[PDB]
Order: C-alpha cells, then structure tokens, then sequence
C-alpha cells in the first residue's frame, strides 16, 4: 500500500 | 462526476480507475505518487445501479503487489463505497494478505482503512 | 493450481481462472443450483510466488448485482492459496453496503472463508 | 455471500 | 497527559477511562453524549511500559451492549493505540459481534474504525 | 456463567482460563505457549450476561496486552465473538492485534484474524 | 457503538 | 497470540 505494498 | 478518475489518499498513494458499463473496475494503483516503479494492476467490481437516496455506491478492488520490477508476495483488497456530492470520496477498509507458511498464517493479514478524493494533497 | 471450481464451508461455489498475467476471472454462486445467485468476479494473484513453502497471495471482488438481483453491496476476499494433497484457499473478507452517511459506521461486515475443491 | 450476498 | 481521561469521537459518543498502573483499562462508554441510558461498562488492557521514540501505546477494550435499561446482545472490541503530543489521540479499529444462530453467524460481525480525542466537539 | 467459565483451547496451541462474573465481567489469563509461565498474560473483557434464549450465541469480547513480567511486545489483541452454546462447547472469534507504531508505520499497525476455542482440547 | 451499540 | 503475542 506504501512502498512495495 | 463518478468513480472513473484519478484518486489520492493522504499517505502519498494514487490510483487511476475506469468504471465500465458492465460493473468492472480497471486501472492502476501507484503506491508512491510520481514514482512509476510503484505502479501495479488494479481490478475490481462496483454496483452499476446504486440506490438514489444519497447512499454510496458499493465497490471493491484488488492489487497483487507484483509488477515487472518488484514482488512483495502479497495482495491488498479494498472494500468500500463511493459517495457523491461537491467533494466526491471513496471510503474503504482493506485487507493486505502476504503469502506465508502455515506456521505464520495467523499473522498473514493486515487490516486498515483509507479515504480517497480526486484532489491531490498540497 | 488456483484455476478450478472451489467450495467454501457454507456451500457457496467459486469458479475461477488464474491467468498468466496475474488476473483472476470467474463467477461466484452464493447458493448451489440457481443461476439467479451467480455473480461476476475479478481479482488478482501473485503469478510468481515464493518457493520456500509459503502460500500464493490473492484477492477478488464480487459486487452483488446481476441480471436478477441487486443487494447494493460488494465483498472482497483477501487470502492465500495453499497447495498440496488437499489444496485450500484461506481468506478473510469485507462486505461493504452502500449506505447513507448516518449509517456508514455500520456499512461493513467482516468474516473468513476457507475453500477447497471438494464438492459438499 | 449467502442469499443475495 | 495520558490515556486516563474523557474522550470523544466525531459521531457523538464519549467514554471516560482510567489506565491503571497494572495495565488495566476501566471506565464507562456513553453511546450518545448526554444520554445516561446509553452508558455501558468498558474494560480492557494497555501496554503500561510503551516505547519512547514517539510510538503509540497499544491498547484495547470491550463494551458488551447490556446495561440496566437496554440489551443489544452484542459486544464491540476496540483495538488501537494512544498517541501523545499537543492533541493526544486514540486511533482504533473495532469489531462488533452480535449473538446469532449458526445459520446467521457469517453476518455476525461488523468492522470499522474510530479516532478519539479529549477535545469535546463544538 | 458456567458455560463461558473454564479453560479454552485453540488449535494453534494457545489456551486461556476465564471466569464469567454475574456482572458481565470476563477475567482470566491467556497462555500463548504450553507450560511456559513466561507466556502468561492478563485477560479482561465483557460478555452479555442475559443472552437471548432463542438458540443464538452469547456475545463477548476480551483484550490481552502483550506485556507481562518477562516480555513486552508493545501490542495488544482484542477478540470479539460469541459463545455458540449447544452440545459442543465453542467460542468463535475474530481478532485485531494492534502494535504501538510511529506515525509513518501506523498504516500497517494492525493484524486481523480469527480463532475458534473449545473446552475439549483439539487432537 | 451508536444508539444501543 | 502465538509466541510473544
């Protein structure tokens, strides 16, 4: 959601 | 006005979606605005014939966190509703599940909530 | 693999195709036997999972509108596929209803479903 | 999920 | 400063809590501010030795929706963290489970999120 | 409440002992791992002390903050669920585990899951 | 949470 | 819930 998610 | 458009949260993410006549949601989720390496496919569904009394339009979408550069072996689903008016919003709750072994499956899933608008934060 | 016909603990049927591009496409039937309870589903899965024994992450959505019924709601399942002799899809789900602002605090139900390819 | 959901 | 005190959300609810030295949370949750018929016991736990780097203090509490006047055969648990600073906040996610038959258990639990502050809404 | 009061087991190896008081209180101890006193934590919660008699379950919830005299995980779990009633003694729950985090990591502060507990230890 | 909850 | 939780 943030970064790699 | 409508679901189709470019949306932002207050944590630096954005998504671009198209709400098709058949109830489909298709688009892209960019976890860090302006960083093209953070773009992932988004697919979902929405209610194409919602109630008329001011009730929101139910919708949901999924992003699997794999693109051609990065794979976090996980996926997030956002479940929520689109609300119209002067400043349209999509209010959601989400579940982020990671692939784990059976021993670690009890802690495989994060939960949270996000609200999106079409206005980019200043 | 993920492609196939799945059944949850309550008897609902989930027919899915897992595409080479990470796409999940199919239909979800809330009650066995009638076309009236069949809905489109779309989702995504990790097409290159870890090779250390971990499950394969996935998710999908069903908006509860078809040519027969409209519940003005949508469910998203988030989970992982676990391969083996008795393959399983273990999920948690969120069912959000379209509500007015006064009722938005109670718009969403949460639950969990486990699917197998064994017909009840 | 059950019935109409 | 601290968890002990009177808290409010933006949907007209309030609660009073004491965070005991032993990690206990005790208090009363009032569903509608100024309506004494909407007061219920709250009990929970919190981390009495949290991290010092600005991380929140983990906590949780339960309210069973039975009092001397009303019984909704249900209970909500709030799970979250207390964050200090100029305007302290308690950020939570919650689960509201109702007593149901096994046939209706799939729809027994609502999920949501609430943020509380000590500032009474105007 | 004789039904809820007792020792409960989950399939994951955790156990808890609880007393359901006449005033709606749940008090007890949760043991995350078998025979390890260093894995024992205080549990407190509430339950509906006058449930429906129509075959519905009894609603309940409890919290465990993951601090004891030996360990501190700076986190707390709340279980929300119902005591099923009927021949098999079972409590079905969903839970939220929130960790204390900085603002930057608050979006990923909470895990969600589900646990089922029985008075007869699973095999 | 609101009303009787 | 397991381990330290």
């Amino acid at each position: 959601n943030q970064x790699w998610q | 006005a409508g679901i189709t458009g470019t949306w932002y949260n207050q944590l630096g993410s954005t998504f671009i979606v198209t709400a098709g006549a058949d109830g489909a949601l298709t688009g892209t989720y960019e976890s860090a605005v302006g960083n093209a390496e953070s773009r992932y496919v988004l697919t979902g569904r929405y209610d194409s014939a919602p109630a008329t009394d001011g009730s929101g339009t139910a919708l949901g979408w999924t992003v699997a966190w794999k693109n051609n550069y990065r794979n976090a072996h996980s996926a997030t689903t956002w479940s929520g509703q689109y609300v119209g008016g002067a400043e349209a919003r999509i209010n959601t709750q989400w579940l982020l599940t990671s692939g784990t072994t059976e021993a670690n499956a009890w802690k495989s899933t994060l939960v949270g909530h996000d609200t999106f608008t079409k206005v980019k934060p200043s």
